[PDB]
């Protein structure tokens, strides 16, 4: 061999054999000499790092600890869906959802299934981020997490289809709660407000850290325990995918936050201003759900867990 | 009653969306009005494929595990030694620096457009296309990896794509689409590129691989087939959906078809040269590929679109006629300028030339064979021709102005205009008409020749531009194939 | 015209001001397709027409067999597609050869190689 | 739409394959499974058998014009087998981790745990017997199509025995104490003695087809429905419903195993009235021993009617082969 | 009180077994006493690997997915066109007819032995080996399938294994092991074949493939590597276990070591010829292979074993000396009898002969090069040599008696005896000694030359034997490489 | 002796009765390694030693240069490793050449090619 890797990889890592992740993920994007300004943006170029107020000398400081290029992502997901699909077939063949009481089924349609709308919101926000971030290391983590949100939304929808014998009536019932029930309106308002945020790192902070960082613990940990007291323990086998996904998501989201916050005090002051604005809204969005189920204590526990996580970045919340 | 498969899939995708109460729909989806396209009813969107995420992951993981097993076996067994001839690797230098970066651009462009549409159904199709293009981008980097260890010119693809003169052709094609609004982006890329012109890009590269012993590339091509089936169906859904939504959409779409037909045709001129000249074992000629994939298949598609009031693209006759000339004009251009490219060129063997006479009975012996006769006599005399003067580039497609009039193959089809006190030049009427409709856009072009003369290419003399700006290693990546390090390494491999 | 979310008006990238006192000039020599495209030259607007020919055009075309036989200048000239008669001792700028003009020069009797305009 | 330049092959498959199926391209299953074993000209008589050569079809009294008449409907060659099993174990490993992380078994009362150690876990010893019996057949059967189906099934039985073991390990917190206790039931509880005696009796059977019939049709064809269907329902009434997710592997396995065991019975029974006569004699001897071995288990759990229904289901199954058993 | 990994694995394998009450142990396990081996305590068995079934399935499925994706790609891309030269395929003809069928015999042998031992630990290890051997047997059928479509000699492997003269060499080796009791079976195959002699088979075929552009074989080789680590470890545990169980086992095991060293050595003589002569690009000489994998590696093993009272195998000195001769002696035997083989032979090129001078500095120019000079002149004169008279075969290893005395390379090491009124012949003292200990066994051998002469190979003229009995297509499968359909097909590619 | 679960005694596969009134004979000719192994021959026990030489041994050894010169009848013989004096006109059977006997014939002065015993 005349050389061991591509020139752009050798500049970063040395002329030595490189990993599949390295060759897939660094310096592949177009960086300069764009021919035309966007017809849809007056302030920024194509591929413009200034789409966020966050500043980085090298956005490739954000690397994925999971080392997910496409092949490793789908490989990992295919393994996880094999178990989820089997649990769905098992519950469906033994009538584990349809044999629950009518009150229990209504609790699931009202408190769990409308989270598929929140997942849709997260899918859209992450698609936005993937189209707006410059570095391939950052943009691919956002499309993978985006498609994951769609898939989680689809598993939630299937819980309702299982309850209704595959007619759609339960999904209709559950959408009416999302649209018209007072308990969901703070969350619906919050999700719609995120859809209008311009700065992509503000958006990733709010969606992938603040909302998910409290919501996932609240729902798939705290309400999960509560559902067992309500006779719905068997739903836990259908929501195991969400717990495993979330534990995995901590790895890249914490890695990204450490790199950005550790870059500069000016970055930290920006992130804190955004935490101070948005973190209380995430708490207020979740409060009616928590008080309709596990209780407010379960939400304060989730809020304190996020506060402790934010200390890893030298940031804080209440 | 129990849902059928189409209504079930809708419940698992579009039903998750809702009408906003707390934010204006026009603030959440601000980009879908400014192009003039009117959407009457998003629910009339028909899903071009119905794949839930579980099934997507499962099937793609199966293809990937197989693809990577083959890639490792190729590398472990030095499969680069089994290609027909090292000349073939020049097709891959062109691919990694001019086509792979487009896959990656399509990933970002589709990600963004999978946020902009208010139809939940259209957003999911676009997002699945985005993550497929990411796949195509990364698996191509992995495919070419082993070639990069053994051959020159593959080492700085993305760096060269932003800078090198001839790579501004694919780059500005895709910059044009991504700077455009979302409907034009879809019309350009999903319908024109991925549906109409797709086979002209895919078939030559992938079947060239099959005829020339390149197991890595052909395996990548087999692997991408099921993906492209979805991408073609989205392209077909896109034009039908848009044309049916409002009669006012029809003339706007017509203009986009005329523009992107013509830009796509100019972009593909690079492939015509590859398949006729860069492949040691030939698949078919450019003229035969054009005739089957565009004249026959495209003719039937445009007959289908007549029911909407759509006519075939403007100047398609000029393109049908250029098929007899295109590959020969371009190879001769790259030959004289390859002191400044990251791939080699050479004079075709006498057997390739007799194949050319047969595939091009009305043009090759008259116009092109004598060029190779002269250039070979010159090379034999130690005067291998390189052209040391920079060329005029088209203001729109940015190819040097090397193309000839339909009626007169020896006369350049140059056009020029005055626009607000400045002069602009084009390779053809097709590019002229595109500029005239959107001058404010095309006057922004980063034309590499002009940029060198402005002093924006870190160099005034061309050796410094090539070595220091382009990162082309002079004497290694550029110049004639005969006497190159690739030829010497091949002859010693053999 | 361009559709945009704002007033989509920009300065051309290749206005004469960007060329450090010089100007772009293109020259087309029909029937000499050995050079695949018209030459793009950077030229001093003050140089004389005869200096353009002897210092730039003659060297640029030297690789073609017809070059040594050509009297460019007393050949036939177009400027921006209009008939043009050059003044040898006058500057480019004073005779109307402005930024991004194209001169076409036809040399009777020198029509390229092989009946192929090469 | 990729064009390819493929070659003209000199022939399409191996001679032994082309003799059996025609000169045309063969499946992976066909090339892997037919006429690949040694058949004749053996050099030395076994030191361990006075009566038969190496690779001798007379190790069974059953007679077949062609033992490759018995073929696998699943088309399992080695790679198809492990590929299918890998997929299955993925779900089983995840169900084990879930029960372990959530203390689904350790949170049960000590009385409910003892019922599992007593009624369910000692079945690992039966699996062990079935592993050993199928290793015997795989070594004795002459046709590759027949011996491979037996090594695959014997390895599955060991896998199943390992899962049942792990349930006990889950209950004792990975100490082995629950396995000690459950083994003591197998050895000394009167409830297990008819089964243990029957399993020990099978281990001494000489005729390999008699052995596959008894093990793979008669014992399994009553045991699996009784335990993983009928007892499985009854576990719910006992508060032990969560063990169902741990035994789903066994229900899926069983359903699949009916494919090849029914295809093998159809071909052997359909061959001749003599084969059928012989098979009926073995069912008359062994089927009531299988029923009587399961009886104390049914009585201690789901009730004798659960066993009578499993016997009736096996009976209905045997009727398809033109064979008789004395249930409904 | 949590179980460690060793103890947990034991609870998941050997704890499922029990002491029988209703049948006697000896009726359940009837094969364990007759060989004279004594087992004191099966609990002393140390598991050579700890792989539960879930793990075995998971890991083997991943290897199989990748393997079959490569096989498919090799075939779709006409990968056979990328081998060094069509002469290489002769190595595969010998492989599919001589060795793949041993994989299938091992599958059977290990299945049987995975029932016969009374220690459940040993039973599970043998069973995992049985199913691994079935894997090798099937994937080799699928690996060679593409070559069978383009080259001759590969079309009737199993059929020929049972019948063809030179294939009785591997067939008899494995029939001897399979007709033996369970402890001798393990000592022969797990210890001697799978541990001591394993790299002398595996390396030459798998490296040879790599050096000759055979991606399908190379890929099988890479795939089988983790299986072999287990099989080697089983081999090691077997001898240590049996040696430690009782001191009366040590003389029995020593005799098995002597017997199986010698039988393994004779079998390997086919591999020496394959690596020295059939591989167009050479990996190493048989001489070098034997030095490293036996003399060095084996030398070190037998120093381990000295602690148990084991000495290195009898006649090992003769085998070390024969490394200078073996491949040349066999090639010239096959050369003269290749009218009756499913593969081709040829005279090596001058460049290969030079290599051989360098690798056999004390023997090749003296004894063997002059043969090729003679045979080449005869071939050139239109008189290519074929020997039309059948050879004497050894009563034990069944190879023609072509081998020579240590320190007298021109004299055959023929031996003969009389047993109960009959005469028997051997190639060596090594084979004579194995016969003298077990005559009642070897007198039963199906010696192909004798069976032809008895009228049992369905033919009396040899054209009939070769075509109708052996299914060797005369003119296509056999004779010299030069002129063969394989050569002409190769040149045409 | 063989260990077995039973009385392990079998008839030899190659007893003389299995060869239909014929017998096996092996002949080794030292220093003629052209032939890789001793010849295995099927012979009538009644045939004369002289006819063994002329009708079997002569044509079997024909490929070797030394063949045409060899006087096998008058060469040095061994029978089963023992000095042996052939009687040309006596049958094989009547001079003690029994089933599976090996004869060794050494032809002094003819020791093969290249000092290689070939
Ligand atoms: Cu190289
Ligand atoms: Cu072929
Ligand atoms: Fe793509
Ligand atoms: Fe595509
Ligand atoms: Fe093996
Ligand atoms: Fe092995
Ligand atoms: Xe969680
Ligand atoms: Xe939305
Ligand atoms: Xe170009
Ligand atoms: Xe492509
Ligand atoms: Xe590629
Ligand atoms: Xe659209
Ligand atoms: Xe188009
Ligand atoms: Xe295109
Ligand atoms: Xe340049
Ligand atoms: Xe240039
Ligand atoms: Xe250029
Ligand atoms: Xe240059
Ligand atoms: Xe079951
Ligand atoms: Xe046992
Ligand atoms: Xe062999
Ligand atoms: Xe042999
Ligand atoms: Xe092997
Ligand atoms: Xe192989
Ligand atoms: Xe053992
Ligand atoms: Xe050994
Ligand atoms: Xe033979
Ligand atoms: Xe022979
Ligand atoms: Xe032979
Ligand atoms: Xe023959
Ligand atoms: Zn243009
Ligand atoms: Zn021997």
């Amino acid at each position: 061999p005349i050389r061991h890797t591509y020139g752009h990889i050798a500049r970063r890592f040395g002329d030595k054999p490189a990993t599949r992740y390295q060759e897939a993920s660094y310096d592949i994007e177009a960086k300069t000499n764009f021919h035309y300004r966007p017809q849809w943006d007056s302030e920024h170029t194509l591929n413009d790092p200034t789409r966020t107020a966050i500043r980085m000398e090298d956005w490739c400081a954000v690397s994925d600890p999971r080392q997910f290029y496409y092949g490793a992502y789908v490989g990992n997901r295919a393994k996880m869906q094999e178990s989820a699909e089997t649990s769905f077939g098992f519950c469906e063949k033994r009538n584990l959802l349809t044999r629950l009481s009518e009150e229990t089924q209504k609790q699931l349609l009202r408190l769990l299934v409308p989270l598929r709308h929140v997942e849709l919101g997260a899918n859209m926000n992450n698609a936005k981020i993937a189209g707006d971030a410059t570095a391939t290391t950052v943009s691919q983590m956002h499309i993978y997490t985006g498609m994951d949100r769609l898939g989680i939304g689809q598993y939630l929808s299937r819980i309702a289809l299982m309850i209704d014998g595959s007619t759609g009536a339960a999904l209709d019932e559950s959408k009416a709660y999302w649209m018209d029930d007072e308990m969901w309106q703070p969350m619906r308002k919050l999700v719609e407000d995120t859809l209008v945020v311009d700065d992509w790192f503000e958006l990733t902070l709010v969606q992938n850290i603040l909302i998910d960082g409290m919501m996932y613990p609240l729902v798939y940990d705290k309400m999960d325990q509560w559902f067992e007291s309500q006779g719905a323990e068997d739903v836990s086998m259908l929501t195991e995918f969400m717990r495993d996904w979330y534990k995995e998501s901590l790895r890249w989201t914490n890695a990204m936050m450490k790199a950005v916050a550790g870059e500069s005090e000016t970055n930290r002051e920006l992130l804190q201003k955004w935490i101070d604005h948005w973190e209380p809204q995430a708490y207020e969005a979740l409060k009616p759900l928590a008080e309709a189920s596990v209780g407010i204590d379960g939400l304060n526990e989730a809020r304190a867990e996020l506060s402790a996580r934010l200390k890893k970045f030298e940031l804080q919340s209440r | 009653k129990k849902l059928n498969l189409k209504d079930k899939y809708q419940y698992l995708t579009r039903d998750m969306a809702w009408e906003p109460t707390y934010q204006d729909k026009k603030d959440i989806f601000p980009e879908e009005d400014f192009e003039g396209i009117k959407i009457t009813d998003w629910s009339q969107w028909e899903d071009p494929f119905r794949l839930t995420m579980d099934a997507y992951w499962k099937y793609q993981a199966e293809k990937e595990k197989k693809l990577y097993a083959i890639f490792d076996a190729f590398a472990q067994n030095n499969g680069h030694q089994n290609i027909s001839d090292a000349r073939y690797v020049n097709a891959l230098k062109l691919f990694i620096s001019g086509i792979s970066p487009l896959e990656h651009a399509a990933f970002q462009g589709y990600s963004k457009v999978g946020r902009q549409f208010s139809g939940a159904g259209a957003r999911v199709a676009c997002q699945m296309q985005a993550i497929d293009e990411l796949r195509h981008s990364q698996t191509q980097q992995h495919a070419m990896s082993h070639y990069n260890k053994h051959f020159n010119g593959l080492h700085d693809g993305p760096h060269m794509h932003d800078r090198v003169w001839y790579l501004s052709v694919p780059k500005s094609f895709f910059d044009d689409a991504r700077s455009a609004g979302p409907f034009e982006f879809l019309t350009a890329i999903s319908f024109s590129f991925e549906y109409v012109l797709t086979n002209l890009l895919f078939v030559p590269f992938m079947s060239g691989a099959a005829y020339n012993g390149d197991m890595a590339t052909v395996t990548f091509g087999f692997s991408a087939q099921s993906d492209e089936a979805r991408h073609m169906t989205l392209g077909l859904e896109v034009i039908k959906f848009i044309l049916e939504q409002h009669e006012d959409n029809v003339p706007i779409v017509q203009r986009w078809i005329d523009k992107w037909f013509w830009r796509g045709f100019r972009l593909l001129s690079l492939v015509s040269m590859m398949m006729d000249y860069m492949l040691p074992n030939k698949v078919m000629s450019w003229s035969e590929a054009w005739e089957v994939y565009y004249e026959q298949n495209g003719g039937a598609l445009f007959k289908d679109l007549e029911r909407y009031g759509i006519r075939p693209p403007k100047y398609q006759d000029v393109a049908n006629d250029a098929k007899h000339h295109l590959s020969h004009q371009l190879w001769t251009t790259f030959y004289q300028y390859c002191q400044a490219t990251n791939f080699h060129t050479w004079i075709p063997e006498k057997e390739e030339m007799d194949w050319m006479s047969e595939k091009y009975p009305d043009t090759f012996d008259k116009y092109y064979r004598p060029r190779y006769e002269y250039l070979a006599k010159e090379a034999a005399a130690g005067r291998r021709f390189y052209n040391n003067t920079l060329p005029q580039l088209c203001q729109v497609c940015q190819i040097p102005t090397i193309f000839t009039e339909k009626d007169a193959p020896t006369m350049l089809s140059h056009r020029q205009i005055e626009h607000e006190g400045e002069r602009y030049h084009f390779c053809s009427d097709g590019c002229c008409d595109i500029f005239k409709h959107e001058p404010e856009k095309y006057i922004q072009a980063w034309l590499p020749v002009h940029q060198i003369y402005q002093g924006n290419c870190e160099g005034g003399d061309l050796e410094t531009v090539v070595q220091k700006y382009y990162h082309i290693n002079i004497g290694e990546d550029n110049f004639d194939y005969v006497g190159s390090p690739d030829q010497k390494h091949w002859l010693s491999i053999k | 015209s361009v559709n945009a979310l704002y007033d989509y008006k920009f300065e051309p990238k290749d206005k004469v001001e960007n060329f450090h006192g010089m100007q772009l000039l293109y020259v087309y020599w029909p029937d000499h397709l050995l050079f695949c495209a018209p030459f793009a030259l950077l030229v001093q607007p003050g140089m004389t027409f005869s200096a353009l020919v002897d210092e730039i055009l003659k060297p640029a075309t030297a690789a073609h067999p017809d070059s040594a036989k050509a009297d460019f200048l007393n050949a036939e000239w177009l400027l921006n597609d209009e008939p043009f008669t050059p003044k040898a001792d006058a500057s480019l700028k004073e005779q109307g050869i402005d930024h991004k003009s194209m001169l076409t020069v036809t040399t009777p009797g020198l029509k390229g190689m092989a009946n192929a305009g090469y």
